[PDB]
């Protein structure tokens, strides 16, 4: 059995900064790229980057390298996205997902339930 | 490419 | 940046239904290292994350049912579904897992 578990609702004021999380439970973030996506409300997907734990190489997306920030810590097997200088703008339900490394190819077949982030106008 | 990264990864490059 | 284009972007459809829905890159998805379509089908109901459905173009994620196929290659691809079942109500979107930035289409609405 394997999933990943998202961190609870955030209300957070504007020109604050938020940490998500991801926990992984069924296997180690060690052997998986981990990936997060923002979804305005009514809106659709927009991958914001992803991190490679076992050397901590990141890619992001262009439009998120200055807002975006993906670690990932082994030990607690989780993974995190930490946004900054938040506006209105941020306010979005942001997903996080996997990607196994041991097939020769996997795509993002494993994803969190998503955390909802909203920052007043 | 996505699958090149996936393959450097992999090979430690 | 590779734009996906999916039509149409809704459809109204009756349980036993026969439906598709298009996907088309801007540019060629098909890896010719290994002949492999790096595009991916995802189904996302009302308050639930995206749902994988089938990846490089035409394989169907274990436990996923047969009524969906995928199909297509270069930079058209299609999701069919032989009947539509009332749990098939949702979004399907297709995404270029291609080349970075990974990106998604805009997708399309099975509404009842």
């Amino acid at each position: 059995e394997v999933q990943l578990q998202q961190s609870g609702a955030e209300l957070v004021r504007p020109g604050a900064s938020v940490k998500l999380s991801c926990t992984a439970s069924g296997f180690n973030i060690k052997d998986d790229f981990m990936h997060w996506v923002k979804q305005r409300p009514e809106q659709g997907l927009e991958w914001i980057g992803r991190i490679d734990p076992a050397n901590d190489n990141t890619k992001y997306a262009p439009k998120f390298q200055d807002k975006a920030t993906i670690i990932a810590d082994t030990s607690s097997n989780t993974a995190y996205l930490q946004l900054s200088s938040l506006t209105s703008e941020d306010t979005a339900v942001y997903y996080c997902a996997r990607r196994e490394l041991y097939s020769y190819y996997s795509p993002l077949d494993v994803w969190g339930a998503g955390t909802t982030v909203t920052v007043p106008s | 490419v996505v699958q090149e990264a996936l393959d450097k990864a992999r090979e430690g490059r | 940046d590779i734009v996906m284009t999916q039509s149409p972007s809704s459809l109204t459809v009756t349980a036993g239904e026969k439906v598709t829905m298009s996907c088309k890159s801007s540019q060629s998805l098909l890896n010719s290292g290994n002949q492999k379509n790096y595009l991916t089908w995802y189904q996302q109901k009302p308050g639930q994350p995206p749902k994988l459905l089938i990846y490089w173009a035409s394989t169907r994620e274990s436990g996923v049912p047969d009524r969906f196929t995928g199909s297509g290659s270069g930079t058209d691809f299609t999701l069919t579904i032989s009947s539509v079942q009332a749990e098939d109500l949702a979004v399907y979107y297709c995404q270029n897992d291609y080349s970075y930035p990974l990106t998604f289409g805009a997708g399309t609405k099975l509404e009842p």
